[PDB]
RNA sequence: UAUUGACGACCCCGAUUGG
């Protein structure tokens, strides 16, 4: 690694972020490709003609998730889900998912869990001292947005095959 | 659209020693802009400005791209420098104008779109030249840029960014929403004035057997009933049309005639704007249309006018008769006029 | 008169022409054969109009107060959506379209047995996978009742008073016991005298028990063994529990999957309906004092499943000499399910539209969205430019701190089968006198259709005057002041069941709005203009409080401000920037109305338009009832007494003459005694 | 054979297109 005080460390930081961003986009799209993986991560699945939940319910959540610019914004997403969970009819819309409301809450709250799912060896994609922790804390908000967006989009394709 | 301010010219006489060293070390001779500006008349190219002065009659808004917590349907806002303002995007004004333009053309031709796909619905005469068409290479390119442009329109009201965030993040319509709206409307002291500007409202779907709300079908709108709006600027590139008609300035007349028909219907409230147009929103009054042609062809000079009659009778009858003749002549044989 | 009725929705199979389903006319151009333009409409109110602004509501003790909604000029603001939903529902009626808004209705509705039905329940168990019956020494009479005045099938265990202790036995206890035959009135029963757990010695025979009041001893004493089916103190005058006697004669039947689903579903009803009350920690049903929850509703899903050794009351009859079992029930007098879910009684052509081809007339005119998938259509109609014409239109009763309390706007309860169910899919009212079970019972049953709130014709002058006074105890000209919540102990009942309003838009106020219409056919336009030109004393219904009579409105046309033309007439208009004439559609308006009526006659096969059922019923709705009978919610007492125990009229009705809600066109008024 | 008494609020957005 570079010493943190090495003059070019600021320049290396630009390279690190660009390489991480593309790797995250790829690996999220890899996991979105599997109909088991969407069920593991969010609990969305296809059952006969239907999707659980309905696409509109994903679209609603997707519209909120774009407000997750920074980790402190986990308030907003947690605020949404608790407001969702309080309305019984809307809560049961997420029945027949795999625990989906809890899975989303975990992914939005547990700082580790996004990286555990994506499971990227960042070691070949980093060169700065402590770059891994600096970049994980940096990119967390974008990793979440990238993964959920990929899953919802990829799920829609498999719905069309079944529909 | 972009504008230049703070124009500074620095000069360096690099042919001579004082210049080259000034460039290396003394950062140039200052020059004033005003002297050189006086030396030339600004030679603006042929264009027509169209200024539409209007207000919401029923509430007007474009839907924000995500639902709130307290209020389900919110107006769209945009940043404008320091502040946020409500916005109607130009694309929405362009789209409703294109819709009425297309409807009029097809009506005259008794053409149909029920069987065409969406893309084939867009591609019809005169609107192709005014509003443009997608680039589509065909064994030749059918695509050309729309000669008509429209600006974003913003509310006369503005708010700080956090004030609007207080509305978006509100949770109780009887509760923390009411401070936020009193703040955001700028009447922290007086709820009634706030709600003469932004008024929340409830809606329900009634089950036809039982009456009362159908389960889950309860929803609410933040209706901007009192938000005042700036005049809409529509900007028509006469020069770009002249290229599409190969210089045959006479053949401008029917497209100009169509545009006046579009504006006539708009002023007659026939064109709603924004969200909810069938649900008690979007109907606008037009108080004034200002037409401002620069470097027009002389046969179009009577356009330089301000109109307050919705039927455009403030424009000269002889000029309207001329266009009406060229219009009827084109209706009788609605060729692809941009083909020479 | 009950304040609501239904216009019968007719099943639309084989409806052709424009009243039938069709591909939509579309927005892409004005058709030469169809009409477009702007209609000017004037609305004026007849009864006061409620327009509560929930955004300005206020709360005290969870009682709610609403001011009248006002617009940016300070006039009362009338939501055009509220006009739209008024007109659409009236349009859906007179066109008999698809019903645009239908909620869940897909589970079977629940109801309760009358107490008579308990006398034909038999104690029962499931053994492995067969139900078993334990009539014991009693024998099952033909109707299922215990035969020939023999004693009740189960023995009675004194449990909350004259306890027969061994600690008190519990629902799982297998037991041996002595019992004594006891008499009361019309019937007799085995009073338990002494008890032991099954393995223990019961001991010596007891003797001649006390006459516990009207429970008279006989000294006829017996020994039995079996199970105590103790539940809980689930009604205030429950003295006893019951115990099942395996010691004596028995019968069995294979457990059908039908009986499984009924039990599961019924126990699901019990456990879920009361969930909130249990979860906030109530000890018993709020509807009665002293009682505590029946055992099954507080139990786990282990009670919901029907596992080996579980116990039930079973409903059985002797049919062709065969004891056939119909249901399993946890309690002698039971909640039950009608056998059909209401959605399944509605004709598929009347259900909300499900594809782009089946769009019925109202769906085309007003637009539609598929609630189940892709599919939508922008309505051909816009209401706009709503204004109040008057300035002082708001009846502030005198000071802004006043607010009038306003009836009880209770939730509709379609469990009332004799009101909401139809004996045929043409909407025929059910027959009087039959039990509840007759309700949602055959697929050839129907639903009563589109609910309508008839006009409160014949109100007395000044009925709306001085509204804060509790005139409710005075039959002014024979009508009690019905909208006002009565006073209790001389004070206002600002309870959590009713809203209160700071005022209303005065009657005889006037409003304008315009209707924009596109590509209407001559039939669709004929229908719409007919609604806007109804003869006098016909009124539409608008806003809230419609059962109380609020929001009755007169609609009529301003013919000089209206402008309508066919597609060709617009080609002429768009063909020139110079001004041009308009056609005088006022010569055609009557013709389009006749075009509409003839379509109704032809497709619904009826000798005259005014005697099509939904047309007649709708007109009867908008004209209001006319026997000068008062309109109010059912109640046992002519005076609206403060407690408003409206339900006891329904219990009186149930034991009494069992009237059904009249056919709307028959204009029949309920008797105040339904005995 | 038909008696036992009187209370209680509800819905909170739904469906779809996402290039």
């Amino acid at each position: 690694p570079l010493p943190t005080n090495h003059p070019t460390q600021d320049y290396a930081r630009l390279i690190e972020k660009a390489a991480w961003r593309e790797a995250i986009q790829n690996k999220a799209l890899a996991l979105a490709s599997s109909r088991a993986k969407r069920e593991e991560i969010l609990g969305i699945k296809i059952m006969g003609k239907d999707s659980q939940p309905t696409m509109t319910q994903l679209g609603g959540f997707r519209s909120v998730l774009k407000r997750l610019h920074s980790r402190n914004n986990r308030d907003i997403v947690t605020g949404y889900l608790t407001a969702l969970e309080q309305v019984s009819n809307r809560k049961e819309k997420w029945s027949n998912t795999s625990q989906g409301l809890t899975k989303i809450r975990n992914l939005v709250t547990q700082e580790n869990l996004i990286w555990n799912h994506l499971d990227i060896d960042f070691s070949p994609l980093t060169i700065t001292q402590n770059g891994v922790n600096q970049l994980k804390s940096e990119l967390w908000a974008e990793a979440v947005r990238t993964l959920v967006d990929a899953i919802i989009r990829g799920h829609k394709r498999d719905l069309e095959k079944a529909q | 659209r972009i504008k230049l301010d703070d124009l500074k010219l620095k000069s360096f006489a690099l042919d001579k020693p004082e210049g080259i060293f000034s460039a290396l070390l003394d950062q140039g001779k200052k020059l004033d802009w005003n002297q050189l500006k006086a030396n030339v008349t600004y030679q603006s190219p042929p264009y027509l400005g169209i200024s539409i002065t209007w207000n919401p009659k029923d509430p007007v808004m474009v839907k924000a791209e995500g639902d709130g917590l307290a209020i389900d349907i919110l107006p769209l806002v945009s940043q404008v420098g320091s502040d946020v303002r409500f916005v109607i995007p130009g694309s929405s004004i362009k789209g409703i104008l294109r819709t009425q333009a297309e409807r009029i053309i097809r009506t005259i031709c008794q053409s149909n779109g029920s069987e065409k796909n969406f893309l084939e619905q867009l591609r019809i005469n005169l609107v192709n030249e005014l509003f443009g068409s997608a680039s589509l290479s065909q064994k030749i390119d059918l695509g050309k840029i729309g000669a008509l442009a429209v600006n974003d329109c913003f509310s006369s009201l503005s708010m700080t960014p956090d004030q609007w965030k207080a509305v978006e993040n509100a949770t109780e319509m009887t509760g923390n929403l009411q401070p936020a709206l009193k703040q955001a409307t700028g009447y922290p002291n007086n709820i009634s004035q706030a709600y003469k500007v932004l008024q929340p409202a409830m809606h329900v779907a009634v089950d036809r057997w039982t009456g009362g709300a159908a389960e889950g079908m309860l929803y609410s709108v933040l209706e901007p009933i009192g938000v005042t709006w700036e005049p809409i600027q529509v900007h028509l590139d006469i020069a770009r049309l002249k290229n599409y008609y190969h210089g045959k300035e006479e053949k401008l007349k029917p497209a100009i005639a169509l545009l006046l028909l579009v504006l006539r219907d708009l002023a007659n409230k026939k064109i709603p704007v924004g969200y909810g147009t069938n649900r008690g929103m979007g109907t606008i009054t037009v108080s004034q249309i200002t037409l401002n042609g620069k470097a027009l062809p002389t046969e179009l000079e009577p356009l330089n006018k301000t109109m307050t009659c919705p039927n455009l009778t403030d424009l000269d009858e002889a000029f309207r008769q001329d266009l009406s003749t060229a219009w009827k002549e084109w209706i009788a044989d609605p060729i692809d006029l941009c083909q020479q | 008169h009950n304040p609501y009725n239904f216009v019968p929705a007719l099943p639309r199979d084989g409806i052709t022409g424009d009243l039938g389903d069709c591909a939509p006319a579309g927005h892409s151009y004005y058709h030469g054969d169809k009409y477009s333009g702007r209609i000017a409409v004037k609305l004026t109110t007849v009864t006061p109009l409620l327009i509560p602004d929930a955004s300005k509501e206020e709360i005290n003790n969870n009682h709610k107060t609403y001011p009248v909604r006002i617009g940016k000029d300070g006039k009362p603001y009338l939501p055009p959506t509220s006009i739209k939903g008024m007109l659409r529902s009236a349009y859906e009626a007179v066109t008999n379209s698809r019903l645009a808004v239908f909620e869940d209705h897909d589970s079977r509705l629940a109801y309760r047995m009358p107490a008579t039905m308990g006398l034909q329940m038999v104690p029962a168990r499931i053994e492995g996978d067969n139900i078993v019956l334990y009539p014991g020494t009693s024998r099952i009479g033909n109707n299922g009742r215990p035969a020939n005045n023999d004693p009740m099938y189960a023995a009675w265990l004194p449990y909350y008073q004259n306890r027969i202790a061994y600690q008190m036995a519990e629902h799982g206890d297998h037991v041996r016991f002595w019992a004594e035959r006891y008499t009361r009135g019309n019937f007799c029963y085995w009073r338990v005298r002494q008890i032991a757990r099954h393995n223990q010695n019961l001991g010596n025979r007891p003797e001649r028990g006390r006459n516990y009041g009207q429970h008279h001893s006989t000294g006829v004493i017996e020994q039995f063994e079996g199970f105590v089916y103790k539940t809980n103190k689930n009604i205030g005058n429950k003295h006893d529990e019951r115990v099942f006697i395996i010691d004596r004669e028995s019968i069995e039947i294979p457990l059908s999957r039908d009986l499984r689903r009924k039990w599961r579903e019924l126990i699901t009803s019990y456990q879920e309906i009361h969930k909130k009350e249990v979860d906030r920690g109530d000890t018993g049903p709020s509807a009665v004092n002293g009682a505590v929850w029946s055992r099954q509703i507080i139990a786990d899903e282990s009670e919901r499943n029907l596992s080996d050794g579980t116990l039930c009351y079973a409903h059985v009859k002797k049919e062709d000499g065969q004891y056939k079992i119909l249901n399993l029930y946890p309690v002698m007098i039971t909640r039950g399910l009608y056998e059909i879910a209401p959605v399944d009684l509605l004709d598929e052509t009347l259900k909300p539209a499900t594809d782009k081809k089946q769009l019925s007339p109202a769906d085309r005119v007003f637009g539609w969205v598929n609630q189940r998938g892709n599919g939508c259509y922008k309505g051909q109609l816009r209401i706009h430019s709503v204004t109040c014409q008057h300035d002082d239109a708001i009846d502030d009763f005198g000071n802004q701190n006043f607010s009038v309390p306003l009836a009880i706007l209770g939730q509709p309860k379609p469990e009332q089968a004799r009101f909401y169910c139809a004996d045929d899919r043409k909407g025929i009212p059910l027959e009087d006198g039959y039990d509840r079970d007759d309700g949602y019972s055959d697929s050839e049953q129907g639903l009563r259709g589109r609910k309508v709130y008839p006009h409160h014709k014949g109100l007395p002058n000044g009925y709306w005057s001085n509204p804060t006074e509790d005139r409710s105890q005075q039959a002014i000209q024979g009508h009690y002041q019905e909208y006002r919540r009565p006073k209790k102990d001389g004070l206002e009942q600002r309870d959590d069941q009713n809203r209160s309003v700071k005022g209303w838009v005065k009657p005889l106020t006037e409003f304008t709005f315009e209707i924009d219409v596109t590509n209407l056919s001559e039939v669709e336009l004929g229908a719409l203009l007919w609604l806007l030109t109804l003869p006098d004393l016909h009124f539409h219904r608008l806003g809230g409080g419609k059962p109380l009579g609020f929001g009755s409105v007169r609609l009529d046309i301003d013919p000089d401000k209206t402008d309508l033309r066919n597609g060709a007439g617009w080609r002429d208009y768009y063909g020139s920037l110079l001004e041009t004439s308009q056609p005088d559609f006022t010569t055609l308006i009557s013709q389009w109305i006749n075009a509409f009526q003839t379509a109704v006659k032809e497709e619904y096969g009826s000798s005259s338009f005014d005697q099509v059922t939904f047309i007649k019923a709708s007109g009867q709705s908008l004209q209001g009832f006319h026997d000068n009978a008062s309109i109010h919610y059912p109640r046992s007492t002519p005076e609206p007494k403060p407690d408003g125990e409206a339900f006891k009229w329904f219990v009186a009705n149930e034991k009494g003459r069992r009237l059904a809600l009249p056919a709307l066109e028959k204009s029949q008024s309920f008797p105040i005694k339904p005995s």
